[PDB]
RNA sequence: AAACUGCGAAUGGCUCAUUAAAUCAGUUAUGGUUCCUUUGGUCGCUCGUACUUGGAUAACUGUGGUAAUUCU
RNA sequence: UGGUGACUCUAGAUAACCUCGGGCCGAUCGCACGCCCCCCGUGGCGGCGACGACCCAUUCGAACGUCUGCCCUAUCAACUUUCGAUGGUAGUCGCCGUGCCUACCAUGGUGACCACGGGUGACGGGGAAUCAGGGUUCGAUUCCGGAGAGGGAGCCUGAGAAACGGCUACCACAUCCAAGGAAGGCAGCAGGCGCGCAAAUU
RNA sequence: CGCUACUACCGAUUGGAUGGUUUAGUGAGGCCCUCGGAUCGGCCCCGCCGGGGUCGGCCCACGGCCCUGGCGGAGCGCUGA
């Protein structure tokens, strides 16, 4: 219902959701099995993403991508597109004849999963590097923090 | 206007010089690989097909 | 380029071949096989740098056609073909065996050894991957691959093969307080026992050895092969024991024997 | 040629690159196989690295399962009735990857009922020819007859795929790339995704 | 000798016109691909005329065309 | 079964399929030649190699990606989005990941931390000259990457080329001709003309 | 202000010029798809030359059933390129 918005069917490839079962099973519950998966490296999977029923096959978590490469952070800037933000990295690079330091920065595309949820402008978020997933996008959102102002 | 004969049961070549277009008629208008009768080009060539 | 490149600037060849500049402009580029371009000796090299048995390289092609040379117990007549570390050549008709290994200075040394030791080799495990019908496979540093192997074997091991049959004889585990030899980076060359192994997941690991005098260090968990178990190499060592000197020492001992020659 | 290369594309920033090399070979593009239904014919792409791609130009016959049942079968394809991409490619009958296409049932009637002994597909009017019949009410010992009842508790299946039966078509969906290896295979729809794909068409209509 | 077949001819050599996050350098990834050749592993694992099957093409021998070609 | 930090990994089971422009499962060559039988035969067996081949692993790579880093210019302050600009869904094409392209959708994306545009007597580095300590200038040039073969474009073969001492056209030059035709690419080594202050042997 | 010369600026106007863009209208050539079929074969139908078996009336003659080598003519018969 509300999960089926386009005019192509919505579902998770990996699970069969076909599978026919005696009369007494069906009265008790229509509960499709949820399929996720640990990314690794320390990184635990959002309660969200678990019980949740949304179908996003960039998901770090419930869709088919491979988290490798490099780790990096940001704050959110901007929240305009389709599951996806866009975020500042801020750093100085240094100047050798002078002995000083410019203050430069950066702008990233990264997919944000719909498993993250009351994500606000101005709070940090830890990547990670995968597969180009468009034509400015390769890294997916891994974890969110909140700012400083959390009451 | 030159022709080059061959006979393969003998296999004999036989380089010929005609100057004569009633001898030439026959031929033109055919395309190759076509089977014409070879009598107007004198009165050896009685029965032969080329 | 459009493709593969044939030909190899001498300036630009390894380091440890110790090609002098002047003698022409290419440099003998390796044969594809079992050794990576820049970890191999050219059997010409060895032949005829490092044994001064041919002058030219014609000479070492009018040795190689004699089928004189064999490496691992098979003779090649290829002068470029890439012999790595831990194999054996032989030479019949003198009557010889060599085995590369290392240096301290990070370069093969002429090592010659008994033609009982001849008969086999030490390989590192690199890979081990169940194939069809659920048969175990066992790749190994030198582009082996050996069927039903035992199943305690696992990657980053050492395993004794007979280069006659070409079979596993024994094996010794990755653990600490075995002998390990460095193949690469800064520390190659060095013989020491294995302290500790650090993790890192999704980056390369870390292993501490350290030598018989006592001095520490550290390399990347692939450039690291396990010799021999505990403290007994299973093969025979080169003139130096794997310890690298300083260059003071080196000085000394160098001083030490011109005084005590003549 | 038909190149698919990137840098023929404007910057992040919205502003346009020049280009340092021309066209390679490694970024060439074909023209696209349009699928359409008919007698098998097929035609081989030599691609990079010397091997084959099979460009299906024209296909009538695929094997489709029957999921639930775990029942392949070879069956014909008979039209194109939805593509979820674009509403062009029904009309053209094209066949491409992810379209509803509906295909005949008998060869999966004959399994059901040499299976579980039922009648499937038939006429309220219970009109009957003697080889059905030998298959249906075939003389079986006391071992058979009861592995068969055991099978008959089973035997229940949705009205949707019933009704489908009774028409003759079934509804599938092509999980396989005609364009890339020549043949035209996928499943048979059924549960939510059949009801989803029905209120899809009869919205079209 | 010639000719058919196989391989190489995508290496090397030259120049710096184009090119300003482009090229390039350091650092990572392919768990998102292809790979002649070398080396090693498989190659009775399929239950369905063979004591060796078929038709042509060069080189060769002869006849030629064009002012002219590594044409035929 | 086995492995990774992480598989929709590897391996196993089941129902089928398996392209006529067709996957494998040897109708190939050389050298030494020997043991066995109720036997002299349809005689049986056997050693080293060469060539070929479906599929894994390896070697040489190649190709797409991640982070950081480049000279002047505001008398260039807003740019991109009709003809894809930013993202989503399903497909096509591609050796693969991707607006690479298509259809339907959202209104996005970049910028005084200098976007966009312009100039460069700009191929990039390893390096070179001068230098107390800082620094200024150069790097076409023998090593490592890139690009090109008069300017564009399109292809055949092949594992690998958008190849030019390969082909096909257009644009500009240009050779022989019996006027019907045929043949071109030195920024490879010498050498010649021109150009210039400026550079060697057919 | 009156002499003598140079550079740099405007600006009646249109020339010798090239170079770089694009709006529209044509557009060589390759590649892909759908057609097309000059021509070259193989299989059937007959005929006469030739070799293996067998069957029949049989005595060194001639037919039947298969194969087998060539040759000549049909069928818009079939099929492959
Ligand atoms: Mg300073
Ligand atoms: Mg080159
Ligand atoms: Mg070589
Ligand atoms: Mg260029
Ligand atoms: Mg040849
Ligand atoms: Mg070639
Ligand atoms: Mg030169
Ligand atoms: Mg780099
Ligand atoms: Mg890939
Ligand atoms: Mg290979
Ligand atoms: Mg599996
Ligand atoms: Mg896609
Ligand atoms: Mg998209
Ligand atoms: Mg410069
Ligand atoms: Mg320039
Ligand atoms: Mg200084
Ligand atoms: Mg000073
Ligand atoms: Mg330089
Ligand atoms: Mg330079
Ligand atoms: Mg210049
Ligand atoms: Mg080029
Ligand atoms: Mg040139
Ligand atoms: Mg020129
Ligand atoms: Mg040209
Ligand atoms: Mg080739
Ligand atoms: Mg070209
Ligand atoms: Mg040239
Ligand atoms: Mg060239
Ligand atoms: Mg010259
Ligand atoms: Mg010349
Ligand atoms: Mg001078
Ligand atoms: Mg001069
Ligand atoms: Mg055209």
């Amino acid at each position: 219902a509300d999960i089926q918005t386009e005019r192509a069917y919505q579902k998770q490839p990996t699970i069969f959701q076909n599978k026919k079962r005696v009369l007494l099973g069906e009265t008790g519950k229509e509960k499709l099995p949820r399929y996720y998966k640990n990314i690794g490296l320390g990184f635990k999977t959002p309660k969200e993403a678990i019980e949740g029923t949304y179908i996003d096959k960039k998901c770090p978590f419930t869709g088919n991508v491979s988290i490798r490469g490099r780790i990096l952070s940001g704050v959110v800037t901007k929240m305009k597109m389709q599951r996806t933000i866009v975020i500042r990295r801020d750093y100085l690079h240094y100047i050798r004849k002078y002995n000083r330091f410019e203050k430069r920065h950066k702008n990233m595309s990264v997919h944000l999963s719909p498993c993250f949820r009351d994500v606000q402008i101005g709070d940090i978020v830890t990547v990670g590097e995968c597969r180009p997933l468009s034509k400015t996008v390769r890294f997916n959102v891994l974890k969110v923090t909140k700012a400083a102002g959390t009451k | 206007m030159k022709l080059n004969i061959s006979f393969p049961a003998t296999g004999c070549q036989k380089l010929i010089e005609v100057d004569d277009e009633r001898k030439l008629r026959t031929f033109y208008e055919k395309r190759m690989a076509t089977e014409v009768a070879a009598d107007a080009l004198g009165e050896e060539w009685k029965g032969y097909v080329v | 380029a459009r493709g593969p490149k044939k030909h190899l600037k001498r300036v630009a060849a390894p380091k440890h071949w110790m090609l002098d500049k002047l003698t022409g402009v290419f440099a003998p580029r390796p044969s594809t096989g079992p050794h990576k371009l820049r970890e191999c000796l050219p059997l010409i090299i060895f032949l005829r740098n490092r044994l001064k048995y041919a002058l030219t390289g014609d000479e070492v092609k009018k040795i190689c056609m004699q089928r004189f040379i064999k490496i691992d117990g098979k003779v090649r007549t290829d002068i470029t073909y890439p012999a790595g570390f831990m194999d054996v050549i032989s030479i019949d008709k003198t009557g010889e065996n060599f085995r590369l290994i290392y240096d301290t200075k990070g370069r093969f040394a002429v090592h010659r050894i008994t033609p009982e030791e001849a008969k086999y080799k030490l390989c590192k495990v690199r890979k081990i991957f169940v194939g069809t019908k659920g048969i175990p496979h066992l790749v190994t540093h030198d582009a082996r691959t050996i069927r039903y192997p035992d199943p305690l074997i696992k990657v980053n091991d050492t395993i004794q093969i007979d280069l006659e049959t070409g079979k596993i004889t024994d094996f010794i585990k990755f653990d600490t307080g075995n002998l390990c030899m460095v193949t690469g980076g800064a520390n190659l060359g060095r013989i020491g026992v294995i302290t500790n192994r650090e993790r890192h997941p999704g980056s390369f690991d870390v292993v501490h050895v350290k030598d018989a005098n006592g001095n520490s260090f550290a390399t990347r968990l692939s450039n690291i092969f396990v010799i021999g178990k505990g403290n007994k190499p299973w093969i025979s060592l080169p003139r130096g024991k794997g310890i690298r000197l300083t260059i003071a020492e080196e000085r000394d001992k160098r001083l030490a024997a011109k005084q005590s020659s003549g | 040629g038909i190149s698919r290369d990137n840098w023929h594309k404007r910057r992040k920033t919205g502003g346009k690159r020049k280009p340092y090399h021309k066209k390679r070979k490694y970024e060439l593009g074909r023209p696209a196989a349009n699928t359409k239904i008919g007698p098998r014919r097929i035609h081989t792409v030599r691609v990079r690295g010397g091997n084959k791609k099979y460009r299906a130009l024209r296909l009538d016959v695929g094997n489709f399962s029957w999921g639930s049942e775990c029942c392949t079968r070879k069956t014909r394809i008979i039209d194109v009735v939805y593509n979820a991409s674009n509403n062009e490619l029904v009309r053209t009958k094209t066949l491409v990857k992810n379209c509803i296409v509906l295909i005949d049932s008998t060869p999966y009637r004959q399994w059901y009922e040499s299976h579980y002994a039922l009648p499937l597909g038939r006429k309220k009017g219970a009109k009957l020819t003697p080889e059905e019949e030998e298959i249906l009410n075939k003389k079986r010992s006391k071992k058979i007859q009861k592995k068969y009842d055991e099978r008959k508790k089973n035997a229940k299946i949705s009205s949707l795929l019933e009704e489908q039966f009774q028409q003759g078509k079934l509804l599938a969906c092509i999980a396989s790339r005609p364009g890339q290896c020549g043949r035209a295979d996928g499943y048979v729809l059924e549960g939510k995704e059949l009801e989803f794909y029905l209120r899809k068409i009869k919205a079209r209509k």
